[PDB]
This record gives C-alpha cells, structure tokens and sequence, in this order.
C-alpha cells in the first residue's frame, strides 16, 4: 500500500533578538510597505504590511511540509563520509586453510 | 501607513492584553503558590547526569552479558552434542520427532513425513512474544526450496534436540528471554519458544522465501566483514537471459553485505570501469547498496572481453586505501559465463601471496568454456560457483560466506565471541530487535586428531534476541524532563535507541527486510558541535559537553533554541556507547513523599469520572503504574482500571512502584487543589474558551469537559508537542492549529497558548508543569478588529503561521503556514534574516506510492 520515502522537511523560527523589523517588499515592479514588531514576552509577531490587490508576485509557494524527496546526493556524502569504527578483530588468510576445494 | 510609534502603541497594548488574559485565566503564579506552598509534600531531588548514565550503562551491560552467557551455554552444547553424533541413513525405525513451523492447526494424522514423526503443541498465548507460544519445545523451520526428509536435514534434526534441554534450561534461569535460536548451516532455524511460522504455514499469494543463512544476524556471525568488488562482465555474450541473470546475482549479493562490508561493483568489456558514480570501495549501507543496484540494473552487455583489464581494475581498487575499509577479507567476485583466459600472469603479478580471494560465478545457461573460471578460484583461495537459473541465484551467495569462515574456524576459541547486530525487524514480529550472534564449529575430530573433511566449516550460528523495549526499561526516562532523553550508539554511528526511532523500515529514495540504521546526526538536527560529539561517543570515552542547540519540536512544524547538556560514558564490556541529553532546567525533580497512608487516599478519591464538574476532564499518562494494569488506547478505560488498582494498593508494596503512583497522585492533588480555589471560583471568563494544565507526572484536567471532548492532545504528557515546546520557551507559545484537519478544528477548539512553572524550592528551579488557554478565536479576533482593517495586519508566530489576520478570510483558513497564501513577504523576511530555517531529512517517514 504505502512505502517508506525520504521526506525533506524544514523548520522556521525567530533568526534574531530584535523586536522591530520594517522594509517595502521589492515585488514585481510595484512596491509593497510592511512593518515587522515583535510582540514582548511571547512568540508572537506583528506584520504591519500596507499592500492588498496590488500585482501578484506569487510565483511559487514556501510549503512547509513533508515533501517526497530524494535523499542527500549519495555520491557525495561518500568523499568525506562520516567518522565511523571498524570491527576492532577480525579472521582471515590462516595458513593452515585447506585450498583444495574449489568446486 | 500609522508610523512606527503608532502601530508599537497598537501592540504594546494587544500584547499587554495577551499577557494579562493568559495569566490571569492560566493562574500561574497561583499554581507556582501552591507549588511552593506545600514544599513539606515533596522534597527536590537532583538529577546528577553522570550517575544516571553510569548506572543505565551498566544495566545495559549487565542485560548483554546475560544475554551472551545464555549464547556461550547453547554454542557449548551445540558443539559438545554434535561432537558425539554417529552418522546415519535409516531412519524409518529410529523416528527423529519434531514440531515443523510450517504446519496445519487442525488435527490431521497425515501431515506427516515417512522419516520424521511431527510434534502437534499446545499453544498459550503469551504477551511478551504477542503470539502463541509453547515452552515445552523448539520448533523447526526448514526452507522450502530444502526436503525435510533427506539425509543431512533428519540428521540435523536429531543432533539439535540437547538443544530443546538447553533452551529450556536458558529461559527458566532468565525468564526475560525472546527467541533463541540455531541458524543451522543446512538450512534450518530451531527457534526455541514454539510458535508456529510467522505468516507462511500455508497461505496462498504468500510463498515463504527465508532462509536462515541469509539473515543478517548469521551473514554476521558466519564470518568476518568484506571488502568485495563484484567484477561483473557485460560484454557480449553475456546479453539476453545470461545478463538478466547476472545482474539478480549482483543484487542478490549485494543483500548479503553488511554495515561494516564494504563493497563496488565494478564491470568489464575490452576495458573496465565502475558502474556507479562511486569510484572507490564505499560502505554497504542501505543507501550505497540501492545506488549500486540502480547502476547494475542499468547495465548493458556489448563488446569484446579483457580479462586483464578487468583484473587490473579489481586489484587496483582494493588497494585503494585512501578511503575508509574493512581492512579484512579482502574478495573479488566474478560475475562472467565463461572464457579461455586464465590471466595466470594478472594473478602472479597482483595476487602473489595470495591476500585476495577471487570467487568465480559461471552464470547462465550456456556452453563455453568453464576451464579458466574453475582454475581462477582454485588458484586464488576461492571456490566455483554456477548459477544456470533463477532459482540457483539465492544459494550460491551463502555459499562464499560458507568458504570465508574457514580462518575464522582455524582460530579456534578467539572466534567465538558474541556480536551484536544493528536494529532491525524481527521475522516473527516483535518490532525492533537487536540479536547477539555466536558461531557453533564442528568437533568430531577433536585430541584424536582425524582427518578433518570438513572440520573447516561452522555448523551454524546461535542467536538470541533483545527487544528495544528491554532496554528502554533499563533507562527510565519519567524522573527527567520531557525534553530529556537517553540514547546510544554503534560503533558505525546508528542509534540503537533514541527517541526518534519508530518500528518502520528506513526510507531509501523516492518510491517507484533491510535492517533500520538510522544514523545519529540524521535522527537529530546536525550541528557541528554534535558532531564531535558523535566522534567523542564511537571512541568509546567518557565526557560531557553543555551547549545551546536547536531543537525540533515533536510535532516537526516548530524548532527551538534550546539548551542541552549530553553527558555519555561507554557501554563496557561492548562497542555501544550510551548519553543521556538533559536541559539545564531538568537538573532537579519532584519526589513525592506521601507515606501516610491516607494522603494518597485523600489525594486518589479526587480522580474518578463521576466528579468532572468540581474538577476538570481528565487524562492520565499510560505508563508502567504497574503490572496488573495493562495500558489502552481507550484511555476512560485505562482511567477506570486505575482508579480500581488504587482501591486497592496497600496490599501492592512489592508490587507496584511509589514513585510515579505518589507523584501522579500528587500532581492529581495540585490540579485539583487549583481548579477549585482558582476556576471553579470564577467558572467562565469572556475571552477564553478552555483551561487546561498538563504536568510531567500525567496529570491533564481540562475545564470545561466539553472543550475536552475536542482535546486530541496526547494523554502522554512526555509526548505533548505543545508541552515540551512550552518548556523552553520562557514565555507564552501559541502553537497554530493544524490547517485542515477533519475533527475539532480551531473555531470549536481554539488556540492554545500556554506557559511553564517556575517554581524555585530551596533555590532550586523547576517546571513541573504547563498551564495552558485554549483562546476563544471569536472573542480575540473582536478585540483585534479594532484596528486598521483593509491593508492586512497580519498575526504569525515561529514557523511563520496564521494566527489570524484582519482580512476576516484569512481568518477562515487559521493555523496555516503564511507561505501557502502570500509567499513573497515571507521569502523577503528570511532575507531580512527575521526567519532562518533548516532543511533535514526524516528518512523513516511513510510515502505515497509515485508513479
Ligand atoms: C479583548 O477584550 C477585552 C478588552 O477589549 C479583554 O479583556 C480585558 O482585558 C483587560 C486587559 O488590560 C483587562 O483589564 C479587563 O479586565 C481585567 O480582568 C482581570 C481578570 O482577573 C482583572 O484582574 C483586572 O483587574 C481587570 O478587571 C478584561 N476584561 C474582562 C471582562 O475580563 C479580552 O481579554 C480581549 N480578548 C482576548 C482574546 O485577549
Ligand atoms: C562435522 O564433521 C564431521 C567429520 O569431520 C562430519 O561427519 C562426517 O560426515 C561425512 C559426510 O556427511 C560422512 O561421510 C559419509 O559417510 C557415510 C557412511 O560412512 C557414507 O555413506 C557417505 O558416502 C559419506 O562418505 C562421515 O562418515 C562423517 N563422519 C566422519 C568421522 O567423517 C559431520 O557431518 C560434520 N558436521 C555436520 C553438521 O555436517
Ligand atoms: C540551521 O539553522 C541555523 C540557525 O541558527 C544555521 O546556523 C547559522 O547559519 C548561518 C549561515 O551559515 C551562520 O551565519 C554565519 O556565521 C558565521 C559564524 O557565526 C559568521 O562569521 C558568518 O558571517 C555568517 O554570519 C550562523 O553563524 C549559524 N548559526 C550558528 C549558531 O551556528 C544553520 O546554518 C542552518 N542549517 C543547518 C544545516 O544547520
Ligand atoms: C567501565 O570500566 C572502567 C574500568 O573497568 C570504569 O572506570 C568505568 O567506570 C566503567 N563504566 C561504567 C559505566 O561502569
Ligand atoms: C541476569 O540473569 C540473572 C540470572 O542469574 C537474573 O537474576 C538477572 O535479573 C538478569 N539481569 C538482567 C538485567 O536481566
Ligand atoms: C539421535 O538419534 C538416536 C536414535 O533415535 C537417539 O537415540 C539419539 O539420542 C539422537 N541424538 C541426540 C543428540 O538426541
Ligand atoms: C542509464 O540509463 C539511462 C536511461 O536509459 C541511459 O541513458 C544511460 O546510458 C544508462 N547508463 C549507462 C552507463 O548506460
Ligand atoms: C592516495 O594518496 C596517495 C598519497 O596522497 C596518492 O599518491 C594516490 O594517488 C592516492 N590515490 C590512490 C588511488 O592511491
Ligand atoms: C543556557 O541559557 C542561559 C540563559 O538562557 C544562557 O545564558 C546560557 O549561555 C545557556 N547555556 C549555554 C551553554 O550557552
Ligand atoms: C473506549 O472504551 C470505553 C469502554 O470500553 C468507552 O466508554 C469509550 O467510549 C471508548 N472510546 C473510544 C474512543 O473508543
Ligand atoms: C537576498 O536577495 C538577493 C537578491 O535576490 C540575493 O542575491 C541574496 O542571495 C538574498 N539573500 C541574502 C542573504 O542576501
Ligand atoms: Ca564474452
């Protein structure tokens, strides 16, 4: 029915410690006025943008979900693999082994 | 656009508003007062990390080392019994009796063989295997490609029922055992608690393809780690059936590789090259062995055949140590049909001493010349195999693990030691397992030294099996915060236990019996901090390293700045390595101390579902309370079967543990204690829509009992996204409801908004518990509109959600991410850098099938 899948997902979070933050959004040949506070002692902002019906600059879309993905290029991550311990005892080439069974 | 003084005003006073309206419908701090109040009920107990680990890390050891001296009695056994065997071909007389995994439950006389007489079990049903077992004797399972009346099998049978007495003899001394089992080299498993076979007795669409010596606890035990280069030649001759063949081959070889194999495939024609992008030995994971068969699958057969330039290449990549290796069993495997070049100069020059094996692999129906193909494993030390059909593709690959544990056996008693396998599925199903492997060698010709036809072979391998439950008792996690955890660690890095490890095979690519090696650094996020912690960890040394971090929350939409401190010592005795992650706020706990006999009582009367009107609607946690309770999803049921064990629990002192029944019965009473003299005295405000607190001791009331009937939270405190994510947070958190989730929604539920304890005790921090409010979403989008409506003031938290917005249709989509409606603020706002981010992988996560 339902398969296992490597499933790229990504976070988002309060990069900074400041509490306001205001620009003009740079969209396609219009311009777009936000203002950005932070409410105190809490997780919440405060988006003060003055632009609604304007052109869209809706291109493509951030989804913030488990999206199908491949993995990471594997071809890649074997270059500089990660540090990783062998087995520290192992048995071969004895001397005494008995050759004369091929088949 | 109101100027920046303006709208600062404008939330200074929602934000004032917010404040106020929590902690006043919440009741922190008169929680944190009665928490303080009644210092005399409990005493503040530390968390000393370094004892914790120490002492988990020797449990673990302990159930190890148990578990490998019950290996070290069934190889002793096996060896000493088969060592006295006579051989034998008449046994209509003399019956060899035994129960055969794949039979009929109804009573049928003739479902017996002519050599053998069948055992017919009486099955109980047991709960720590979860199916029907019978301890009276070991079943059998022997392939069906392999006739349980021949020669070799019945033999096998008689010598292995010693085994039955040991096995017996090994679970009365430790009652705990799982499946213990001889993987025998003949093709039969003797499992020790009978149970018939998994899913294959006799179901059709359902053809039962296991064979013992393909498992990987016995590819483990059967010989040492490799270093193979497949050597398949597409050229050709090879084409139409011959290639379709050889590349089942490949892959069917492929699947005998473990984690600490390394392996390439290479593939000659007038000249060699790789397959696949790789260019050097790399390890056989899950996600290096799916690379190489998609490149062996792509394959195509053309052109002349050089065998020197193919040999060239096979030695020259296995003295390639440039790269990580298994510098051990050093193989080439030749995957070719036939020719008239033997390359005796290839060899003499390459392969003088003799350091590297050559297997030979005569695939296909054909006829040319098998000459040099035979001499090439004769001169090389290693052994001709022909694979002329689907069919002799499965048995040709066990085959060469049987020759490379001849050096294995010559060294006697150094060999026989117990290995540990990674994480995987068990085939009667149990979930994840990890299985201790030790190898049974054969001592018919043993101080009156015969000639040793086969004395160079093992005669199978004894397994046992411990559950990853097993060891998540030996690492109690419900005296630490629910940010806290323990995990461990191979020597490879793939975590043997870590919260973030589910029962489900790891995902591998994108869709169209593998072990779940989930790697450390991926079931966590990376830093390069944890990185070296991960080094520090597979050194098998001890430390301790405080740090700020970043964590991912449980419910995988949010990510905090956290604060960790991973203390880890070494599993002696073992190459695991054990760390316990705790928060610098988790360094001190609540032991409740009610030895009064009548507290608990007075503290107990308070939980049971007829008084959800005085109190709020409750949930308690499912956890080990104790032995007789058995948890439920139905959790009114597992409420009502606690309140009965509590009736009667005086009695229960050496049963039942007073620490989480005092602590849960405790926190019942400081729940209640504030329902009453805070929100039964007030019993509704205007703004809010439900009240709830959770505690770390189980304790869940939520108010209203009808806004409960919409709470889908997690009865388990330790595994409530919203509480662990308020725990580091030292302010309020709005966690944004799910956008489109069919069931209590958000206009009917709310938005919880929640806030942790801060009690101190003698000077001692701590946060018990998490008010929370599920704010009416009406009520505060009215207090909002009072603002500028139509452009949009927008309301998002961390993770950039939709708390609500003026536009009132925002609104109609709340608790959706803000980049599914208007993407381009937020692409600019990460810009600005008020939003990272972080891309990681959950390479265990369920997917739908693509076309
Ligand atoms: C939107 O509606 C009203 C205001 O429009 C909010 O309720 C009021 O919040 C203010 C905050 O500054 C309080 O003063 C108001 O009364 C207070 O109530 C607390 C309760 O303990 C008292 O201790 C104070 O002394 C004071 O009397 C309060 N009004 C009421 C009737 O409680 C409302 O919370 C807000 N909605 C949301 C969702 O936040
Ligand atoms: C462990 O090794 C011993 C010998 O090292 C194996 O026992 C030997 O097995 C062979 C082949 O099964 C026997 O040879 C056969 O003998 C019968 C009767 O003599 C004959 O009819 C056959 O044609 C064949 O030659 C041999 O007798 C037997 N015993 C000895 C002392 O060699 C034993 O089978 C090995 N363990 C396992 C599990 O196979
Ligand atoms: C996951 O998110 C974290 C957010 O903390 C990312 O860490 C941050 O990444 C940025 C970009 O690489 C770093 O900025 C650079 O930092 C160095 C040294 O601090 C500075 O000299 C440069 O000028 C630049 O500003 C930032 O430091 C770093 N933060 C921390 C605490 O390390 C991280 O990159 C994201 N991705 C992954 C895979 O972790
Ligand atoms: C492991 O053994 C060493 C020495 O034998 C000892 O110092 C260390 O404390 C042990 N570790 C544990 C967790 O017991
Ligand atoms: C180890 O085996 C002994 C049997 O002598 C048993 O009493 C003990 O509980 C076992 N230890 C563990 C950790 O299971
Ligand atoms: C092998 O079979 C004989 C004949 O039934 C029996 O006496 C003997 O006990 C068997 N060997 C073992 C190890 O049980
Ligand atoms: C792999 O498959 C693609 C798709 O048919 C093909 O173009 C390519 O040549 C193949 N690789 C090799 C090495 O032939
Ligand atoms: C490995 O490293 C050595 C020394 O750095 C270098 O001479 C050689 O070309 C490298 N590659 C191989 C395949 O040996
Ligand atoms: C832990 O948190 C405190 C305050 O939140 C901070 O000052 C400290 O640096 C953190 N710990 C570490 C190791 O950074
Ligand atoms: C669970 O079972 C109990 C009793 O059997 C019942 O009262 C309750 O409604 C059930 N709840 C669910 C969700 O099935
Ligand atoms: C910001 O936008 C500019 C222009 O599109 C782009 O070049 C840049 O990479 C973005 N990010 C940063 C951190 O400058
Ligand atoms: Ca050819």
């Amino acid at each position: 029915s339902k398969q296992s899948c490597i499933t790229e997902q990504t976070q988002y979070f309060f990069d900074n410690d400041s509490k306001s933050f205001s620009g003009v959004l740079d969209c396609g040949n219009c311009s777009r006025i936000f203002h950005g506070e932070k409410l105190m002692n809490t997780n919440l902002i405060f988006i003060m943008v003055e632009s609604k019906g304007t052109c869209p600059c809706d291109t493509r879309l951030l989804i913030q979900a488990e999206q199908t993905s491949d993995g990471p290029n594997p071809c890649d991550m074997v270059k500089q693999p990660r540090y990783r311990k062998g087995p520290d005892v192992c048995f071969d080439n004895n001397v005494l082994e008995d050759y004369t069974d091929c088949g | 656009f109101p100027s920046a003084v303006t709208i600062k005003s404008w939330v200074d006073k929602m934000q004032e508003d917010l404040v106020t309206l929590a902690k006043t419908a919440s009741g922190v701090n008169q929680l944190v007062d009665i928490y303080e109040k009644y210092q005399d009920l409990y005493t503040v107990e530390p968390n000393n990390a370094r004892q914790l680990v120490e002492i988990a890390a020797r449990d673990i050891e302990k159930l190890l080392s148990n578990r490998s001296k019950a290996l070290v009695r069934l190889a002793l056994e096996a060896e000493k019994v088969q060592a006295a065997h006579q051989w034998r071909e008449d046994f209509a007389s003399n019956e060899v009796v035994y129960y055969n995994a794949k039979d009929d439950l109804d009573p049928e006389k003739n479902d017996s063989e002519p050599g053998s007489q069948r055992i017919k079990p009486v099955f109980i049903e047991d709960a720590n295997f979860g199916r029907q077992i019978s301890y009276q004797h070991a079943a059998v399972h022997i392939p069906t490609d392999i006739y349980e009346g021949s020669t070799i099998v019945l033999n096998e049978l008689n010598w292995t029922s010693a085994l039955d007495e040991v096995f017996k003899k090994n679970r009365e001394e430790d009652p705990s055992l799982l499946w213990q089992v001889f993987g025998s080299a003949t093709g039969l498993a003797r499992y020790y608690p009978a149970s018939p076979w998994v899913d294959n007795s006799r179901t059709p669409n359902k053809i039962d393809l296991y064979d013992v010596r393909r498992r990987p606890w016995y590819i483990q035990g059967a010989a040492s780690p490799k270093d193979m280069l497949i050597l398949v030649d597409v050229s050709g001759s090879v084409s139409g059936l011959t290639l379709k063949l050889i590349r089942t081959s490949v892959s069917e070889m492929l699947e005998t590789l473990s984690d600490d194999d390394f392996v390439n495939v290479a593939s000659f024609n007038s000249n060699a090259q790789d397959v696949s992008c790789f260019q050097h030995l790399v390890q056989a994971n899950v996600r290096n062995k799916k690379v190489l068969k998609d490149a062996v699958n792509n394959i195509t057969a053309k052109g002349i055949t050089d065998y020197k330039k193919g040999f060239s290449f096979a030695f020259e990549q296995l003295l390639n140590y440039n790269v990580s290796r298994a510098n051990c069993n050093k193989i080439i495997m030749l995957f070719t049909d036939g020719g008239e070049e033997r390359a005796q100069e290839i060899f003499n020059k390459y392969n003088k001493d003799k350091k590297v094996r050559v297997f030979t692999f005569s695939v296909g129906q054909h006829n040319y010349d098998r000459g040099p193909i035979q001499w090439m494993a004769c001169e090389n030390k290693g052994y001709y195999y022909e694979i002329p059909s689907i069919g002799a593709i499965r048995i040709n690959t066990q085959e060469y693990l049987d020759v490379l544990g001849r050096p294995m056996v010559l060294a006697g008693d150094k060999a026989k030691q117990v290995q540990w396998t990674n994480v995987y599925l068990d085939a009667l199903e149990l979930g994840l397992v990890i299985t201790g492997t030790l190898p049974v060698f054969n001592i018919t010709g043993q101080f009156e030294n015969k000639t040793n036809l086969k004395n160079q072979l093992i005669l199978g391998v004894m397994g046992v099996d411990v559950s990853l439950e097993d060891i998540k008792r030996l690492t109690p996690r419900f005296t630490l915060c629910p940010n806290g955890y323990y995990f461990a660690i191979d020597p490879n890095g793939y975590v043997l236990l870590h919260p973030n490890l589910q029962p489900k095979p790891i995902g591998v690519g994108i869709p169209t019996q593998e072990p779940v090696t989930l790697d450390f650094l991926d079931a966590e996020l990376e830093n390069d901090i944890k990185v070296e912690i991960r080094n520090k960890m597979i050194d098998g040394e001890s430390g301790e390293k405080t740090f700020r971090t970043l964590v991912k929350s449980q419910d995988e939409r949010y990510i905090d700045k956290g604060n960790r401190t991973y203390t880890w010592t070494p599993v002696n005795g073992t190459d695991y390595s054990l760390a316990l992650v705790l928060p610098t706020y988790s360094f001190y706990y609540i032991k409740a101390k009610l030895e009064e006999t009548i507290t608990q009582a007075r503290y107990s009367e308070t939980l049971k579902p007829d008084n959800f009107e005085e109190s709020g609607y409750t949930f308690i946690a499912p956890r080990d309370y104790c032995n007789d309770l058995k948890i439920s999803d139905n959790n009114t049921e597992f409420l009502l079967n606690f309140n009965e064990f509590i009736d009667r629990k005086t009695p229960n002192n050496p049963s039942c543990n007073a620490d989480l029944i005092n602590r849960v019965l405790l926190d019942a009473g400081f729940t209640n204690e504030l329902v009453q003299n805070y929100w039964s005295k007030q019993k509704n405000i205007k703004g809010v829509k439900a009240r709830f607190v959770v505690t770390d001791g189980g304790i869940t009331r939520v108010y209203p009992k009808e806004a409960g009937e919409n709470w889908q939270e997690n009865p388990e405190t330790y595994e409530d996204s919203f509480y662990k994510r308020s725990l580091d947070n030292d302010n309020y958190v709005f966690t944004a409801p799910y956008f489109n989730k069919s069931g209590p929604g958000a206009y009917e539920s709310g938005i919880m908004v929640s806030k942790a304890v801060e009690i101190y005790i003698q000077g001692k921090l701590l946060k018990p518990a998490v008010v929370g409010i599920k704010i009416d979403v009406n009520s505060w989008i009215e207090n909002f509109t009072k603002t500028s409506i139509r452009m949009d003031c927008v309301i998002l938290d961390d993770g950039g959600f939709l708390l609500m917005a003026n536009h009132d249709d925002y609104t109609n989509q709340i608790g959706r991410f803000f980049g599914e409606i208007d993407p381009s603020l937020m692409r600019h706002l990460v810009n600005i850098s008020v939003y990272a981010f972080n891309k990681s992988y959950d390479y265990q996560s369920v997917c739908e099938p693509g076309a």
